[PDB]
RNA sequence: GGUCCGGUAGUUCAGUUGGUUAGAAUGCCUGCCUGUCACGCAGGAGGUCGCGGGUUCGAGUCCCGUCCGGACCGCCA
RNA sequence: GGGAGUACGGUCGCAAGACUGAAACUCAAAGGAAUUGACGGGGGCCCGCACAAGCGGUGGAGCAUGUGGUUUAAUUCGAAGCAACGCGAAGAACCUUACCAGGUCUUGACAUCCUCUGACAAUCCUAGAGAUAGGACGUCCCCUUCGGGGGCAGAGUGACAGGUGGUGCAUGGUUGUCGUCAGCUCGUGUCGUGAGAUGUUGGGUUAAGUCCCGCAACGAGCGCAACCCUUGAUCUUAGUUGCCAGCAUUCAGUUGGGCACUCUAAGGUGACUGCCGGUGACAAACCGGAGGAAGGUGGGGAUGACGUCAAAUCAUCAUGCCCCUUAUGACCUGGGCUACACACGUGCUACAAUGGACAGAACAAAGGGCAGCGAAACCGCGAGGUUAAGCCAAUCCCACAAAUCUGUUCUCAGUUCGGAUCGCAGUCUGCAACUCGACUGCGUGAAGCUGGAAUCGCUAGUAAUCGCGGAUCAGCAUGCCGCG
RNA sequence: AAUAAAUGAUGCAGACAGUACUAGAU
């Protein structure tokens, strides 16, 4: 029952706060990112393959 | 747990960023934008043979630059690819996309075009020895320090998958200066999944 | 391997000494130096003003009292649990001086520390005293254990 | 059948004699160590005194009757 | 080969037993040598908080959280010594939600197919818990040289969809352990008729199979240091949203004014055994010595060599196979995911005089801000509410850090300790904190006075300990990430 | 006047599975 989620996280919700988040590429709730709204193994995935400009290897 | 890619270290070092742009309020949904332009394009060009595909913001223009390794199948006559190459995406996207197209010279070099006629000659039934050491050779003909070809999965056989290494040269993962290029590629037979690891060692930067 | 080094901070204003330095670093919880100054000052005050001498000689006695010479080393040779005297190098007797000071000063109990560390050292001065106790224990099990003087 | 001895934690024995009070081991459980086990160590619970009466402020305990398991005689011609 | 040097028979002997010596049955191995690895309570040698010495905890108590037992309308499922148990899951009132009671649907919630009829939406009454219908107001679609095409809704058909259904003993992909340990290998040549060895063995040496010597072997790869990032000092480039000394003004660093200087963000340099003595073979290598911020990978982070655990994930995603399909799929209200005679991991608070309460005072470091962060003022003991400045940020705000110090006060008691359980009254949010948050005031206040075997972390800015900010977030942190 | 380097003996640790496991072609 994955894009059978992903349909109802789309749906409009009755009240705005009955609203959840979904990292709009993968059904995995549990910790979705907001700044990049990408699943947790995928945006790790898209920042190794050079995406998102902003992201790189962190070292202190 | 193993090694990790080069594509996610080298970034800062030597590679430059695949994505050149800076935004604001909107860099998840450019980002999915991208996402799907990306997704679009492999699955459309999947035949032509595209390597890796760019894109650069440029307040609401945005310029893709495409590597192929063969003008001819991506641009054909120029018009008629050009055309369902551009409206499409302006369609899906909402806004002006401009497409550049460059050639891959030496195209048996790139890692990820490489994986993929790995995979198309396994799709084939070829073995997945003829296959990987005659790829092997080409690359090296072609001209590369160093070639690192991995298959796992069922390779013929139903109770066991294991792994397979093939690689001459110099392959040194843990120097930063390697200008690696890694890709990965899928290939599912009637058997199960089987999943081809190449990542090429090009040449250092002083 | 080998052994390490290390340092500490003398001046202090009140009976300048590096031992009281030691001691001031001791008896510390939670980082908090300041009390553990706080309190050795008050208790010399208080050492100074019932007794009518330098606080300062009275704790090099207190030392010289409870400093152990022989310290008894257990050791397992066969199923025996053998112990075996030892020699305590200056380091060490100052160090468990420090150590059993303090730990009978906070055990004896009273209304505060402070009091508590004067009656301390006053039953120190005084070889009778709760860390004494100690000493004197420590110095029977070396006597006994004589045995083992050298292996 | 006739005399004598006992019926107590689940088990084996104390406690009864001194009337106002139930103990030791084993056993079980919890915990600790051990990869898993045993061994090992620290704790916990668990008997209502075979059964029914009587003296009593009060009976596991004193005196009776009964059912059991035992120790011996059940002879003389 | 076992049967079996056994049974019968015969000879010998006082006896013990000795000599001779089968068969049935049963298995396709039993056995000798040598090669590699593994292990050893065999030896030599080395180091890792391992041990030794200590700093503080767990194990006793309350609470929070998670796991097994037991109980349920469900307590969704995985993980199970190191390598499961504050782990997936970086925040369960519905939504997340999987699981269950009930009301329901079946080209279906979701995407391609086909025939059409044309825009759907958007406001309103009834059933509603709603799914959904009964419905009314209402549909405005566009593009062309008249066919048609570009979506959305519907009306029929079956290809299909769905699978958080099973298999991680079929897999891809991603991670944990040995292990940041130092070993694992290849081309040529030699030896051994063989598995294999030689290179990798022997000596010195290092954090390292790092390096040197010898060398029947010569070279090379994966590793290891290396160049990557951060910090420790310096030259230059630049002073606004940073700094304020020299100058003059200010209640305020607020103004004119300077880029002296912290500072920030850029190019360089620097520490690389660089130099000297000694040791060692004169080498590799080690001790000391001046400089210097930096002396022997300066500290830390990223970087995890071949392979082992049929290790974890079919639940992030795909995945062959198997199974259901008007249902193992889908919509909605409510419930459960948060129950506890229980036991156990991890964490927080306590048992008090280094203390409890009250008055005064100082210093912070990092990070965030657009339906977002929100100065200042007012109201309220209070959590917080109203008007609202400013900020897309070196400007403005979040945001007056607390420990700590100087004073007042209490006094060794189950207490002026602790605040849990608790009754009431309120605050933040949201349709609604009732199963189901946190916080505040009122009145009390136990368990508890240091906690059994045993066990855990820690060699320097470490231990211990006090605050600060962000993720997930309408509103929820004793856990996580970092900072001081 | 000089000045010697010794000394060694350690007690305890029993068991772990029945059936399981990788392939290769001029």
């Amino acid at each position: 029952a994955k894009k059978s989620m992903i349909a109802k996280q789309q749906r409009t919700p009755k009240f705005k706060v009955q609203e959840y988040t979904r990292c709009e590429r993968c059904g995995r709730p549990h910790s979705v990112i907001r700044k990049f709204k990408l699943c947790r193994i995928c945006f790790r995935e898209l920042a190794y393959k050079g995406q998102i400009p902003g992201v790189k290897k962190a070292s202190w | 747990g193993q090694k990790v890619n080069p594509v996610g270290l080298r970034i800062g070092v030597i590679r430059d960023w695949e994505s050149k742009w800076y935004a604001g309020k909107d860099y998840a949904d450019f980002l999915h934008e991208d996402l799907k332009i990306r997704e679009y394009i492999s699955k459309r060009l999947s035949d032509a043979s595209v390597s890796k595909v760019e894109i650069e913001r440029a307040a609401n223009r945005v310029n893709i630059t495409i590597h192929t390794a063969k003008p001819g199948m991506v641009i054909g006559k120029g018009g008629s690819e050009v055309e369902a190459l551009r409206k499409a995406l302006n369609s899906l996207t909402g806004k002006r996309v401009h497409i550049n197209i460059l050639e891959i010279k030496r195209a048996d070099l790139d890692a990820q075009l490489v994986a993929d006629n790995i995979a198309r000659q396994l799709e084939n039934r070829v073995s997945f020895r003829r296959a990987q050491k005659q790829q092997i050779q080409r690359t090296m003909r072609a001209g590369a320090q160093g070639v690192k070809t991995m298959v796992s999965g069922r390779l013929g056989g139903a109770d066991i998958a294991r792994s397979e290494y093939y690689s001459e040269g110099t392959v040194p993962l843990h120097t930063l200066r390697a200008d690696i290029d890694y890709a990965t590629s899928e290939a599912d037979t009637t058997y199960g999944k089987l999943g081809v690891k190449v990542w090429i060692y090009r040449g250092e930067v002083l | 391997k080998g052994p390490v080094a290390k340092r500490d901070v003398l001046p202090d204003p009140i009976y300048n000494s590096k031992l009281v330095s030691r001691l001031i670093n001791k008896m510390m919880i939670d980082g908090k130096k300041g009390k553990s100054q706080t309190i050795l000052y008050k208790s010399f005050d208080i050492i100074k003003e019932r007794t009518g001498n330098d606080a300062m000689e009275v704790f090099e006695q207190a030392l010289k009292n409870i400093m152990p010479v022989l310290e008894v080393k257990a050791r397992r040779v066969g199923g025996a649990n053998y112990q075996v005297p030892v020699e305590v190098r200056p380091e060490r007797r100052t160090t468990l001086g420090l150590r059993w000071l303090v730990n009978y000063a906070r055990l004896r109990g009273e209304k505060t520390m402070e009091e508590r560390l004067a009656n301390e050292i006053l039953d120190a001065a005084n070889n009778t005293g709760a860390a004494v106790k100690k000493r004197e224990d420590t110095h029977k099990m070396a006597e006994a254990n004589k045995a083992f003087a050298h292996y």
